[PDB]
């Protein structure tokens, strides 16, 4: 199926337009009354046609070479990516994305799964140090685009998008990141709450809409590495900038 | 489908004015002892126990609004004898614990230590802003808007508009105090007022005294919205230029959105 798609050239980019950029991608996944205090609920398997199962990603990198990775509407998960006749899925691919993403192309597997942990493990390196930005995104859909597709590159994409598409944290870390045309690495906040989303998640749909204190706490975490515990929404929120909500629970 | 889950009971505190939390008066778990602010700390009289059937309690006497209407204070008492509409509570993401069935608030007239509590005409005021929690410290953040400049503080009483962003200038440091205020953090002695509750209106650094106008609301869209005004913080003409902040028509467009980012 002709699934739809964003686009974001690196070149001639300027911080409005991956703000932007990212605000459509929501737009898309993000769609269902089903929504708890203003933030939407990725709909679920059940809830979602495989007609619009995935939805696609145009990087284009400076020297224009442009790569694509397919998100699952259903989490804003990087399903797969395909460069020039070539497509990759992780040692997992489904059926659903093996026979519906990238049709025509070479559909050769990769061998580790999307998981965070799978992906450091798989590059050698963890998250806290593969420097993201202008630049690092450049040198990413490059890596994928032409080594065929690495790990790095690949969690270099992971949190400059679907990262920043829930949070608004990473958002404008990226966005000062391409103003001032800076790299920059992941803290223990940013990595935190990046570990935090199914947590958060249900914690919020738990209190349910328009209820601040949570059944339980978040934990995340401060630069120092200190533990940083958020009970209510509020802070959630005006901490983690939180902009999209992983289905759990329903509302009760 | 799939049902979510009932929460069982969750102590956390409550803080609402000037950085003081709600307690009960000496400690005492006696009936009819008051609901009044002061400095928090380690102390049951001041935890909160938050339960299902919509109940708020220390020491187990359930916290009850005593008399009820317009003026009536807070207090603590037996559960079972305690009257069934004055012992529910509401805790709205506005930031304040409405009361059920009467539909007043649990407002602090003054912020002033040893304060005794009491339900009152909900007007949207920092007097009439909660948040339950047990992280009693607010969070320093800079409020990044337009043009990704963020918020700059001037002077008593002057203007506020956005400058460019600086990590280190405290005139960009706000701490977001649980009183749903947003107030200097070199100085939480003023707070964000507004100068009217029309658009266009200008905005500024005024004292801080519970005014309906020093009451805001971070609205999950991006926007931080006057809470008795619906009118949104946007940047006036998004000429930054014009240094001037104001409230206005919630448009849904960039000029009107806000990124509190930490330290
Ligand atoms: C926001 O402003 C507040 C003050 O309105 C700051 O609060 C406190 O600031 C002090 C100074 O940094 C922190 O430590 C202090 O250090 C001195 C020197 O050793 C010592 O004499 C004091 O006893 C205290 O330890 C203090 O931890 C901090 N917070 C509190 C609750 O006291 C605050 O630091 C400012 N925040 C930012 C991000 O600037
Ligand atoms: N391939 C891939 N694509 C992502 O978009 C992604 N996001 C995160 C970070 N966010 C999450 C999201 C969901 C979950 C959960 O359901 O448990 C956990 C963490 C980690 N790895 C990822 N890997
Ligand atoms: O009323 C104001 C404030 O004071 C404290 O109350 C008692 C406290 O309960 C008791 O254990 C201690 O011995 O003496 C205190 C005298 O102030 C509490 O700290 C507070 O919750 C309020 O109760």
């Amino acid at each position: 199926i002709d699934y739809p798609s964003v686009s974001f050239n690196l070149a001639g980019a300027k911080s409005t337009t991956y703000r932007d950029f990212l605000k459509n991608l929501r737009d898309r996944v993000a769609t269902g009354t089903y929504e708890v205090n203003g933030l939407p609920v990725l709909r679920r398997e059940s809830e979602v046609q495989v007609k619009n199962r995935f939805v696609l990603v145009r990087l284009t990198n400076y020297n224009g070479d442009t790569v694509t990775s397919a998100v699952d509407v259903t989490n804003l998960y990087l399903v797969a990516f395909s460069a020039n006749g070539n497509s990759y899925f992780f040692k997992d691919a489904t059926e659903l994305q093996k026979s519906n993403l990238f049709l025509g192309t070479t559909q050769h597997t990769l061998s580790f799964t999307g998981n965070y942990d799978n992906l450091e493990t798989a590059a050698g390196t963890r998250r806290e140090s593969i420097e993201l930005g202008p630049n690092p995104l450049d040198g990413a859909i490059t890596s994928l685009w032409y080594d065929g597709g690495v790990a790095r590159s690949l969690l270099v994409l992971i949190q400059m998008v679907p990262e920043a598409a829930r949070f608004r944290y990473i958002e404008q870390e990226v966005r000062r990141s391409l103003q001032q045309l800076t790299s920059f690495t992941p803290n223990a906040l940013m990595l935190s709450m990046e570990n935090n989303w199914s947590s958060m998640s249900l914690e919020v749909q738990l209190s349910g809409d328009n209820v601040s204190p949570f059944s339980g706490t978040v934990q995340l975490q401060n630069y120092d590495h200190t533990p940083r515990l958020v009970d209510n929404f509020e802070e959630l929120y005006k901490i983690t900038g939180i902009a999209i909500l992983l289905f759990r629970c329903v509302a009760t | 489908g799939e049902t979510c889950a009932i929460p069982a009971p969750f102590t956390r505190r409550i803080v609402g004015r000037d950085g003081l939390c709600v307690d009960v008066r000496n400690g005492y778990d006696t009936d009819g002892t008051p609901i009044q602010l002061w400095p928090c700390g380690t102390q049951r009289n001041q935890q909160w126990t938050f339960y299902n059937d919509k109940t708020i309690r220390s020491m187990g006497k359930c916290m009850t609004a005593n008399g009820l209407n317009s003026g009536s204070y807070i207090m603590i008492t037996d559960c079972s004898t305690a009257a069934e509409d004055a012992t529910k509570w509401e805790v709205l993401i506005d930031g304040s614990i409405i009361n059920p069935s009467s539909g007043l608030v649990m407002t602090a007239p003054s912020g002033a230590s040893r304060t005794t509590l009491l339900l009152e005409n909900n007007i949207h005021a920092a007097s009439q802003g909660w948040t339950v929690s047990n992280d009693v410290q607010p969070i320093a953040t800079l409020i990044v808007g337009y043009n990704e400049m963020c918020l700059q503080a001037n002077g008593e009483n002057n203007n506020v508009w956005m400058e460019d962003c600086d990590v280190t200038s405290v005139q960009q440091q706000w701490a977001l105090f649980d009183d749903r205020t947003i107030r200097v953090n070199n100085s939480r002695g003023l707070c964000v007022t507004s100068n009217g509750y029309v658009s266009k209106d200008l905005i500024v650094i005024r004292k801080c005294q519970g005014l309906a106008t020093q009451r805001w609301f971070f609205n999950s869209d991006g926007s931080v919205v006057n809470l008795k005004s619906t009118r949104v913080m946007d940047v006036k003409e998004s000429d930054v230029s014009l240094q001037e902040v104001i409230i206005f028509p919630a448009t849904g467009n960039p000029n009107q959105q806000w990124r509190t980012q930490v330290p």
